[PDB]
């Protein structure tokens, strides 16, 4: 910039067979608030709980569910600062793809493209590897898509996965209740159950947000609707 | 010095005669060190309390 | 009363005698030794600073009535800071002899001791020793030695040293007197200390000694010329102009060293070469060549 | 003054009667932790409330509690409380609680060996099976981040009182008392001192008067003058900031 | 013979070292303050100790060399008692030369981080530094320090009158 | 230990650590307290008001020149809280970002958008090891072009979210607590009431009560989009109003 | 210590120790006297050789035929500054078509010297140049150091044993200014001989002169006309 | 501070437990070690005064420049180490130079002080380059604010001043400025008075001699920034020596 | 009982006891045997701290 | 003395013990890691004792096994700390020559490499000669094996050549490892015989553990 700068990698392997910083990052995603993403196979629902704990947040805008474009949405896990760049990044990518295809960015394709930039950030110096896990939803080409993007760069396509606080318990409930190719009603219900698994972020409607992707695009849900789904779980 | 392990045996013994009885230690630390210096008389004495304790545990 | 010594017979425990309360052997070393005068005029330059130290330290003790007339409290302590050789210790000695003032030599590591918990009691004994002597100057060398608190140490880190820095504060709060006794504190690095130990109104006055300048160099060189010969060709004042600034200890050291070459030859006279050689004697060498650095 | 009230509830009220707290339904808190940025008055706060009440007062050096001899250190902590219990109503003040405070250790030295034991005893007397009927304990700490994790967690150090460095109103009134013993020259300068004052602490408040006396003598006055108060406020602010940076708002 | 005999390095060392011990008379006569400290430095094997032994023999002052690693013993503060008493004793003694051999054992860095701490080392190092000139004028008894790093030294040690000229014996010329 | 332990090089530069955030990042939060400023932010429904302490450390200052209130655009105004060294530098960076929108868009940037571009900016500092994160936070007020008066704040690590009420300072947790009870008990918000809530809350926690030349109040009203400095006479007016509430 | 471990790391001395190391490189270098009149600026430099069976070579390096430099320090480092200086003279001629203002010229060098001093642990250039230039203001003799700070001197002498040369400049401080050009070179060799002991005295082989001015380009005399100037001794009595 | 053996005071992209870099603080000592620069804001212009220490008796005025003319209405008076002062001078000159040429009017200072301080601060953030160990002031006469004087510290903090001194006796100089009314006084009288404060600072038992550089940007020069005319310069120094005694 | 527990994250039992103890103390300062809604809530937030602060610590 | 470095496993340890018998020097063995220990100030005192005792014994060689250890590790498990490591490292230097200049005490230093060794310790002119072993070839390997075959149960089912050939240019240690693992292996079977079958199984484990040929085969 007006300096010499860095270029040395902050990660060095181990005779273990691990990269050290990504393992510290994995601990930060677990320290987050529960975020679940399930592809039903009749739409994709991303639900999260957001620790505000004072409801002195006049957000009719930015949230933990933020639409990237009109049929892609994003939900994160962990810490907010890392999210902020990734959400802006995704919107830019959405714009690049919009110009040529003019159908906004497809999910399989998005992940590869984010994954490549995330890998550099580890591989290079003067940048560091994230400690956020993104859950990406989309409905495009008459198929719902759910992917999970790890803080290393890795991408896996899931039917249902969990992150945030008490993910180990979440993934295990998800296998039992949810089985592959069950209904939109089941996907939503278990999704809200994982948040309820352990809450503790002030129980008011504006402290959970869900955004749903379906055949007509992506919209985030009003906090009042979200509460009704919760109300069922005791 | 010298009295510190002697205390442990008697108090621990009171429990045994009038059995069942509970010996409850509030905070077991300042004695339950896994490291002793063992060069000054002060360190040696803590090391002697721990040594008695272990023996006595089987004794109950 | 509690704290008093009393004798008791071993052969059957009766009180042999009553003795008054008294300090450890280490503390006896700590008491007066006295330092001799450098005289205000004679300790070269730093004129604005002669006033700052004299006013703060020696005057509230000796010239006490003027202070009583002002209505201020005596200073809790003073600090001397800046890089070495600026005459911080040097000025204090000048003052110590002329007025007559108790200067307690204390070595900063001496408070710390092999005996656990007792090291701190030595700090109390030292502060105590000043109360009785009051007003007193307790001369402390190297404040780093008293310790630095910042510990979360579960792996080593002693914590004799932790007690000893903490103990100074204890003695230092108003509850236990310290109003009348001044502590002359000195450190080259205040870049390693914490605010609890330092910071104004715990050690009230903070005295700076910035780098010298030509006139200050001029007065030191003038005192020195009387004692040993100095060349017409070059004087350290003159030398400084071409080069840059240098501290007062540096000016005297080059000067003694210049004489050293000359003594060695067998001449009492000094040349310009002896001084130039002197600059070179201070620097390091490992390839000794100014024909590669030609 | 507000920060002094919070302290007062624990210290003064149970001494006359514990009945006042009994009325509400709950035992009165034990152990006041004074913390505040460096130089505020944390140690002073303990001392002052005690002096006013005129109840028996133990002022204790905490680096006098520990000594070479083992369990001798165990004896002092139970003993300071036991004397205090005998002579109730009472206040026990230990200054700089860090000395007694240990860590978890067991890689320690002999010095550390002793410190964990004093630490251990204090828990058991203070909030444990044993309780304190009207003895209140006042702790003064510059930074609490040396103390054992059991101690740090509230329900030992129940009250976590933070004492904030001098107010804009406070600096004006403080300054005045310290000025009063002094001989004037028709000083008005007080208003100028607060505006100039930055980073000021209680210790700093005292100091601007202290330094002014020294400068007067240079001026050739046997009483403080107008010039010396302006010189003093600027001189103390520059020096503090430049040499090191205070810890604002301890744990 | 292994020294290289008279080197440039040896001769520079004699002016400071030999000459006041042998004759303080010449010092007072000219009116020069007597020197104090020479700091000998360089990585292992540049001969800080070899040259110091050679000048020691020549001056023929009584010679006590000591490793600091034995003036560190037991816990913190016992090693410190040893350093002050030894130094004083030498100072009393007229025409003493002390060559302090390899000090990164009473000569290391000054810090703590509160996961360790250099303290035990620093108590002793500081005790040495204090004593060399003293808070008193100076004596005419010489101190030489041999250090393994020039990177560990704090400014108190460096002041002239506890270290008048720095001589670098690193990688002989 | 913790908050000063190596595990990579994460107590030196930004990389994650055993603490599940970043050490370097946490010093940047700790840094806010050092400056000595505390702010209370209230969002009205006729204005959006920020009151922060204005750091006055001389008596040779002109009032106008010495402030922390800055005009980013003719729609957005801000206060800087934290370290003043970091404050001037972030504001100049924001200004280029505001201006960059300003030519392209042809209209005043939304308060939400201004905060989004700067927040991301504070993230670059945070992501990089080339530079350390900002020791300050910028708290924005402005009339959003349809949503209404809006208060957004971006973190020193750069994440932003909307607020009814915000606080950042020396005592971030306590001011926020005082502030929720003022919102709960709802006096309603006019120009004067909302300003009044905001100042009192800043006064009650720290326990000072100010001169009008040692607090600063900055508003963006729906009188005009342009940001104004109210100056001491109007700031004094608000101080007197606080008495005999609620 | 640990505050000269890089030049980014600041000293609690008020000046980094590394800046001051660079000042010793220049002192260790060649004795040089630089004086000016009110038409001409003269650089008197002392040559040195690295072998016995070698004929000594100029320590005056050309910047150009209108601004010129004398090195005190490293030959390489002086030349490194020189190349930049040479470029400026090449541009001055394009833009202005005059000899570049000397004060201007020195500030651009100072900007360059400033840069490694800013960088992590990088070396400040350990040459001092006495720069003789002729512009529309008059002659200028400047002292440039290992810092970015330049001095405008009437006469200055830098390098080894230069104080004896410096008392000469003081004695004839007014004289240089009024004198004719031949005399200006004559006081410089008298001053330069003062650095050397009574024994060691300047000869045509080890004398390099750089003269620049109103009337003439930068010319180096190595044995070209060193001799008539060399004439008359007057050394400092050591 | 700390004197840790790896970083914090050996880097400056690393903050301390409290949030501060020790490296800027070490640099802050540097302004204190050398001579003062005083600068007071008038309302008809600004008057600057820097005492230039006569270290060598074979110097002439324009040597070790502490006074720069930033533009033709902007000044810069520095105190502290002259090498960091030069850098700061170069940036300031280019920033001022583009604004007169392009806009066609005088620069309002408050923005300028913020930009330059941004430059100082951007370098502090970096560990690859250094904090600037100079303190400097900028002064200007404007047709949008009138006179403005801002002082920027080695930390990159900007505050406006009615009257400043940065140097080896801030406390003595600031106080003398406080007593006097120069805040809205006429530039002509000020010239004498700024010099007189320099006289108090200077010692004849810590300094030999100094050469006064004052700079006008005020009513004599008709708002043009020039270094003090030789007649005026002398007059102001003459008063400074005479009035003490 | 539902409201107070819900709002923060989980804490040690001793932490629960102490904040409750503080409520009891704020009631005594006013001089009231009945501890108010305001007292109970104000005490709850304090001691432990960080129970409303997610406004730069957003998760 | 001598400094023994190169590929580890050549038979660096056998060599000190064997040469020691021929000279008939009193053989003192002490590990370099044993000198840094919990106890505070005991660390340099021990090093003095090590040298003092070697000297008294008269002809002596001190084989210091695994001295590489002080340098490689900053242990963080000693209460003596970084202080301990510093003070120990100097004392050995002092006792060696120093101003002490003890004679008749040879130190043979076994190290992995002397590029991983601490730079204080290492320096020429305390140890005049340094020996770097080459990679052991197929040829050297046969002679060592004939000796082990003589020490082992004798049969025609001992097949030496096959095992040596298969392996690459690699240590002396392996020849020892193949023989020791082969006997152990026999016990698992409930056989007191060591046959070609025990050896073939032994070849796999020894080869993997030591360096392993299947990574290297690509790069070659």
């Amino acid at each position: 910039m007006a300096e010499r700068g860095y270029s040395f990698s902050l990660t060095t392997f181990s005779p273990s067979g691990k990269l050290v910083q990504i393992e510290y990052a994995l601990a930060a995603v677990a320290g987050g608030a529960p975020s679940v993403g399930i592809k039903a196979a009749n739409g994709v629902v991303l639900a999260t709980e957001k620790k505000q704990k004072s409801i002195l947040y006049d957000e009719r805008s930015v949230h933990k569910v933020e639409p990237i474009t009109k049929h892609i949405g994003l939900v994160y896990s962990g810490m907010g600062p890392d999210y902020r760049v990734l959400v802006h990044r995704a919107r830019k990518l959405a714009q690049q793809y919009y110009l040529v295809y003019q159908e906004p960015i497809p999910t399989a394709q998005l992940v590869q493209r984010v994954a490549s930039v995330m890998q550099e950030y580890t591989q290079s110096g003067g940048v560091r590897p994230f400690g956020v896990s993104l859950l990406i939803c989309g409905w495009n080409e008459g198929r719902p898509y759910l992917f999970q993007s790890d803080p290393s760069g890795a991408y896996f396509a899931w039917k249902a996965t969990a992150m945030g606080k008490n993910y180990v318990n979440g993934k295990t409930f998800l296998e039992k209740r949810y089985n592959e190719d069950l209904e939109l009603e089941d996907a939503i219900h278990t999704a809200i159950l994982t948040l309820k698994e352990s809450f503790e972020g002030q129980m008011t409607e504006d402290n959970i947000e869900v955004g749903i992707c379906n055949e007509a695009g992506f919209r985030r849900l009003t906090p009042t609707e979200v509460r009704d789904y919760l109300a069922a779980i005791a | 010095l010298g009295e510190g392990p002697r205390m442990v045996r008697d108090v621990f013994r009171l429990a045994k005669e009038n059995a069942p009885a509970i010996i409850f230690i509030d905070e077991i630390d300042a004695i339950a060190t896994k490291r002793f210096d063992a060069q000054t008389g002060a360190d040696r004495e803590v090391q002697r309390i721990l040594l008695e304790l272990l023996n006595q545990m089987d004794g109950f | 009363k509690p704290g008093d010594l009393v004798g008791v017979n071993k052969d059957s425990y009766l009180i042999l005698e009553t003795l008054p309360t008294e300090y450890d052997s280490r503390v006896k070393a700590m008491e007066v030794d006295e330092r001799p005068t450098e005289q205000y005029s004679d300790i070269g330059g730093l004129d604005k600073q002669i006033q700052e130290l004299v006013e703060a330290i020696v005057l509230p003790m000796n010239h006490k009535e003027k202070f009583e007339n002002l209505g201020i409290q005596p200073p809790k302590g003073v600090l001397m800071y800046g890089p070495p050789g600026t005459g911080k210790t040097l000025l204090a000695r000048a003052c110590a002899a002329q007025t007559k003032a108790t200067f307690l030599k204390l070595a900063g590591p001496q408070l710390v001791q092999m005996f656990i918990g007792d090291g701190a009691k030595l700090v109390r004994d030292a502060f105590a020793l000043a109360k009785e002597k009051a007003p007193s100057i307790i001369f402390i060398d190297e404040l780093d030695a008293i310790g630095t608190k910042r510990f979360d140490s579960e792996k080593a880190g002693d914590r004799e040293v932790q007690r000893t820095m903490l103990e100074l504060l204890n003695q230092l709060d108003g509850f236990q007197p310290n109003t009348q006794v001044k502590v002359i504190a000195a450190t080259n690095r205040v870049d390693i200390l914490d605010p609890a130990l330092l910071r104004s109104g715990r050690l009230d006055r903070k005295i700076e000694f910035p780098m010298p300048n030509e006139e200050a160099r001029a007065r030191i060189m003038q005192i020195h010329s009387r004692k040993m010969n100095v060349s017409p060709d070059v004087n350290y004042e003159e030398l400084a102009r071409c080069t840059d600034d240098f501290n007062g200890a540096q000016c005297k050291a080059v000067c003694v060293e210049a004489g050293m070459i000359a003594l060695r030859r067998g001449a009492t006279e000094l040349t310009h070469e002896d001084y130039m050689e002197g600059i070179l004697e201070v620097q390091a060498k490992k390839k000794a060549n100014l024909q590669y650095y030609a | 003054s507000e920060q002094i009230r919070e302290l007062r509830e624990v210290i003064e009220l149970p001494l006359t009667n514990p009945e006042l707290f009994q009325r509400v339904g709950i035992i009165p808190p034990k152990g006041c932790l004074l913390y505040g940025p460096p130089g505020t008055g944390k140690t002073l706060l303990a001392r002052a409330v005690a002096s006013q009440l005129d109840c028996n007062f133990l002022k204790v050096v905490s680096s006098s509690i520990v000594d070479k001899y083992i369990g001798e250190s165990a004896r002092l902590i139970r003993e300071m409380f036991n004397y205090a219990r005998d002579h109730q109503p009472c206040i026990i003040f230990m200054d700089e609680i860090d000395a007694i405070g240990g860590r978890r250790f067991s890689e320690g030295t002999s010095a550390d060996r002793e410190i964990q034991r004093t630490l251990m005893e204090l828990l058991n007397q203070m909030d444990g099976f044993d309780t304190l009927h009207r003895v209140k304990m006042i702790m003064a700490t510059n930074r609490p981040d040396t103390l054992d994790p059991a101690l740090l967690r509230p329900g030992r150090l129940d009250r976590k009182i933070h004492i904030d460095l001098p107010n804009e109103q406070a600096r004006l009134d403080i300054l005045k008392i310290h000025a009063g013993p002094i001989t004037k020259h028709g000083e008005i300068d007080y208003e100028a001192i607060v505006k100039l004052s930055d980073g000021f602490n209680g210790a700093d408040l005292r100091n601007v008067c202290t330094e002014a006396g020294m400068f007067a003598i240079r001026a050739d006055h046997d009483f403080v003058v107008q010039e010396d108060f302006m010189k003093a406020v600027r001189k103390v602010a520059d020096s503090k900031k430049l040499e090191s940076k205070l810890d604002y708002k301890p744990v | 013979s292994d020294v290289g005999g008279c080197k440039e390095q040896i001769e520079k060392l004699r002016e400071v070292v030999e000459t006041p011990l042998l004759h303080p008379e010449r010092f007072v006569n000219l009116g020069i303050e007597p020197p104090k400290g020479v700091l000998l430095f360089g990585p292992p094997g540049t001969g800080k100790t070899l040259c110091a032994r050679a000048v020691a023999n020549r001056t023929d002052a009584c010679f006590i060399p000591v490793i600091g690693s034995e003036l560190v013993q037991k816990y913190v503060g016992e090693g410190a008692r040893m350093v002050r008493e030894l130094f004083e004793m030498a100072r009393t003694k007229k025409a003493c030369l002390i060559f302090f051999d390899e000090i990164d054992a009473i000569g290391g860095a000054r810090f703590d981080d509160g996961a360790g701490g250099d303290n035990e080392v620093q108590r002793t190092m500081l005790e040495l530094i204090n004593q060399l000139d003293g808070f008193d004028p100076r004596g005419n008894i010489k101190v030489l320090m041999a250090t393994n790093r020039p990177d560990t030294l704090d400014p108190a040690l460096m002041r002239p009158g506890r270290l008048d000229r720095k001589i670098e014996f690193s990688l002989p010329d | 230990m913790s908050r000063g332990s190596s595990a990579g090089f994460d107590r030196h530069i930004t990389i994650f650590s055993p603490e599940g955030r970043l050490y370097q990042v946490e010093y940047a939060f700790k840094a806010i307290n050092q400056g000595g400023l505390t702010s209370v932010a209230v969002r009205g429904k006729d204005c959006a008001v920020i009151v922060t302490q204005k750091k006055v450390p001389d008596k040779l200052l002109d009032s106008s020149t010495v402030t922390h209130l800055f005009k980013i655009t003719e729609n957005i105004g801000c206060v800087m809280t934290g370290m003043t060294a970091d404050s001037r530098s972030q504001v100049q960076r924001a200004r280029y970002e505001a201006a960059n929108w300003k030519y392209k868009y042809g209209y005043e940037i939304p308060v939400d958008m201004l905060c989004k571009r700067i927040a991301d900016i504070s993230q670059v500092y945070t992501q990089n090891a080339e530079m350390r994160p900002l020791g300050c936070c910028m708290i924005l007020i402005g009339i959003d072009e349809e949503q209404g008066p809006q208060v957004y704040k971006c973190d020193p690590a750069g994440y932003y979210c909307g607020f009814k009420a915000t606080a950042a300072g020396v005592k971030q947790t306590e001011s926020t607590s005082f502030l929720e009870k003022k919102v709960k008990k709802k006096f309603d918000w006019t120009f004067e009431q909302t300003v009044e809530t905001a100042i009192t809350c800043l006064s009650t926690v720290l326990s000072i009560d100010f001169k009008p030349s040692e607090i600063e109040v900055g508003v963006v009203t729906v009188e005009n989009p342009k940001f104004r400095i109210l100056t001491e006479a109007e700031i004094d007016a608000h101080l007197v109003a606080l008495a005999e509430r609620d | 210590n640990q505050y000269d471990n890089d030049v980014t790391v600041w000293s609690p001395q008020g000046r980094i120790h590394q800046i001051e190391y660079a000042m010793e490189a220049v002192k260790q270098g060649s004795a040089t006297v630089g004086l000016k009149s009110k038409t001409h600026a003269v650089l008197v430099a002392l040559k040195r050789a690295q072998s016995e069976l070698a004929a000594h070579q100029k320590k005056i390096l050309h910047v150009d035929n209108h601004i010129g430099i004398s090195i005190a320090g490293l030959t390489a480092d002086a030349r490194l500054l020189c190349n930049f200086m040479r470029q400026e003279c090449l541009d001055s001629r394009f833009v202005f078509d005059r000899p570049l203002p000397v004060s201007r010229l020195v500030s651009l060098i100072g900007s360059k010297t400033q840069i490694p001093t800013q960088r992590y642990g990088r070396r400040p250039y350990g040459v001092g140049l006495l720069i003789a230039g002729y512009d529309d203001m008059g002659p200028h003799v400047f002292q440039t150091c290992p810092s970015a700070n330049y001095f405008d001197c009437r006469a200055m002498s830098i390098g080894a044993r230069s104080q004896s040369a410096r008392t000469y400049l003081e004695r004839h401080m007014s004289e240089f200014m009024q004198c004719n050009l031949d005399e200006l070179v004559k006081h410089g060799l008298r001053a330069l001989r003062e650095t050397l002991p009574a024994e060691q005295d300047l000869t045509t082989k080890n004398v390099s002169i750089g003269i620049v001015g109103k009337d003439l380009e930068f010319t180096i005399y190595d044995d070209d006309d060193v001799s008539p100037f060399l004439d008359g001794l007057e050394e400092r009595p050591q | 501070m700390s004197s840790i053996g790896t970083g914090y005071d050996l880097s400056a992209s690393t903050f301390s437990p409290d949030g501060r870099v020790f490296q800027v603080e070490y640099a802050m000592k540097a302004v204190e070690n050398s001579s003062t620069a005083i600068g007071i804001r008038c309302k008809d212009g600004v008057v600057f005064g820097v005492e230039k220490l006569v270290l060598s008796k074979l110097y002439e005025e324009g040597s070790n420049k502490r006074l720069f003319n930033v533009d033709r209405h902007v000044g810069m008076a520095v105190a502290g180490l002259l090498a960091d002062a030069r850098s700061l001078a170069d940036i300031a000159r280019e920033e001022a130079s583009n604004f007169r040429s392009n806009f066609g009017y005088n620069i309002p200072l408050k923005h300028l002080a913020d930009r330059v301080a941004m430059y100082v601060h951007a370098y502090t953030l970096y560990s690859a380059v250094r904090p600037f160990g100079c303190s400097f002031m900028l002064g200007s006469y404007s047709v949008n604010d009138g006179a403005q004087l801002y002082m920027i510290d080695p930390s990159g903090v900007s505050y406006g001043y009615w009257g400043c001194a940065i140097g080896k006796a801030r406390q003595a100089a600031k106080t003398e400025i406080e007593k006097l009314q120069m805040k809205e006084m006429t530039c002509r009288d000020v010239v004498k008075e700024v010099a007189k404060i320099i006289y108090i600072v200077h010692d004849e038992v810590k300094d030999k001699a100094f050469e006064l550089e004052l700079s006008w940007v005020g009513e004599l020069t008709k708002g043009r920034h020039e270094i003090v005319p030789k007649d005026v310069r002398e007059e102001a120094e003459k008063y400074a020596k005479e009035s003490l005694k | 009982l539902e409201d107070y527990v819900a709002r923060p994250d989980k804490i040690s039992g001793a932490d629960i006891n102490s904040i409750c103890q503080e409520s009891g103390m704020l009631a005594v300062r006013e001089n009231r045997y009945i501890v108010l809604a305001k007292d109970f809530e104000k005490a709850y937030k304090t001691v432990i701290k960080k129970d409303e602060q997610e406004h730069e610590f957003y998760k | 003395g001598v400094i023994l470095y190169g590929p580890p496993g050549t038979g660096k340890t056998l060599l000190a013990k064997a040469v020691a018998n021929q000279t008939s020097a009193t053989f003192l063995r002490v590990v370099g890691s044993e000198l840094i220990q919990k106890y505070l100030g005991d660390g340099p005192k021990l090093v003095r004792e090590l040298f003092r005792v070697a000297e008294e014994h008269a002809p002596s060689i001190v084989f210091i096994d695994e001295i590489d250890a002080i340098g490689t590790k900053r242990y963080d498990s000693n209460s003596g700390g970084e202080r301990e490591i510093q003070r120990t490292m100097l004392e050995l230097l002092n006792q060696l020559d120093g101003f002490d200049s003890r004679g008749d005490v040879k130190v043979i230093m076994a190290t992995n490499r002397i590029e991983t060794l601490d730079p204080a310790l290492i320096r020429p002119g305390r140890i005049d000669r340094k020996i770097e072993f080459p990679l052991p070839d197929e040829k050297t390997k046969k002679r060592i094996f004939q000796i082990h075959t003589s020490r082992m149960t004798l049969a025609d089912d001992v097949t030496l050549d096959d095992l040596i050939m298969a392996k690459d240019d690699l240590s002396g240690a392996d020849i020892k490892a193949i023989c020791t693992e082969a006997g152990l292996m026999a016990l698992r079977e409930r056989r007191m015989k060591v046959t070609n079958e025990d050896f073939k199984k032994s070849k796999e484990n020894v080869l993997y553990k030591k360096q392993e040929g299947t990574p290297e085969g690509l790069y070659l």
